[PDB]
């Protein structure tokens, strides 16, 4: 289905357009940690519930649920398989291998992105649907139609979520701020978010070009 | 950056 693409294009031209906060469209999913290791391997991702996925150069994905224990498995064709770590077909040992690999250096190593985001609609797991780099900035497109800009200079980040027709800002404190689109639009924002979000529509407009 | 924030 096109759908979530159009809602993507539908909000990239809301955000042409553009008190404004709602605790009511605060985001259940977004990436809290990444690693990059696409020169031979992919990339691995947490996100926020702790579950972690890995979408491989081959361009399969992994999933393990933040049980620890449960794995999707989604071929490029789009065929989804179930497995565990305990139970899984040995082609797929060195796949496994690399997620517990890309999971423990995560654990180990990296600051829980959005941590302190405060917590009744059901929360559907997504995965990493494509990412891409700039000089500035990584950006995460998610299966649930949600876009995140990272930005590597100051550590501010951006949640879109299309569906929502909301944005969340994490700024270089680390304070989080959701704001609803259509009132953002309607009376406009700071220049630290306007900015930010000028960024966003060329980022978004990459996205969907490709 | 390889990784996300340290």
């Amino acid at each position: 289905s096109p759908e979530f693409d159009c809602h993507l294009s539908d909000m990239l031209q809301q955000l042409h357009s553009v008190e404004a906060e709602d605790p009511a469209c605060i985001p259940i999913f977004w990436v809290s940690k990444w690693v990059d290791y696409s020169d031979k391997y992919g990339l691995g991702y947490q996100l926020c519930d702790n579950s972690v996925g890995v979408l491989f150069n081959d361009s399969t994905r992994l999933i393990l649920y933040n049980d620890g224990d449960s794995l999707q498995y989604i071929e490029r064709d789009g065929t989804e398989s179930y497995l565990t770590v305990s139970s899984h077909p040995n082609s797929l040992m060195k796949k496994i291998t690399l997620l517990k690999y890309f999971r423990n250096y995560m654990s180990e190593h990296l600051l829980k992105a959005g941590a302190n985001i405060t917590p009744d609609e059901l929360a559907r797991l997504p995965y990493l649907r494509t990412w891409f780099r700039t000089r500035s900035a990584i950006i995460l497109h998610l299966s649930n139609g949600s876009v995140q800009i990272n930005f590597f200079q100051d550590h501010t980040k951006l949640i879109l979520c299309p569906l929502m027709a909301a944005v969340t800002y994490i700024d270089e404190k680390r304070d989080f701020r959701t704001y609803r689109l259509s009132l953002l639009e309607e009376y406009g924002c700071c220049k630290e978010l306007a900015s930010r979000l000028r960024y966003a529509r060329t980022m978004v407009d990459k996205l969907l070009s490709s | 950056p390889l990784h996300s924030t340290a």
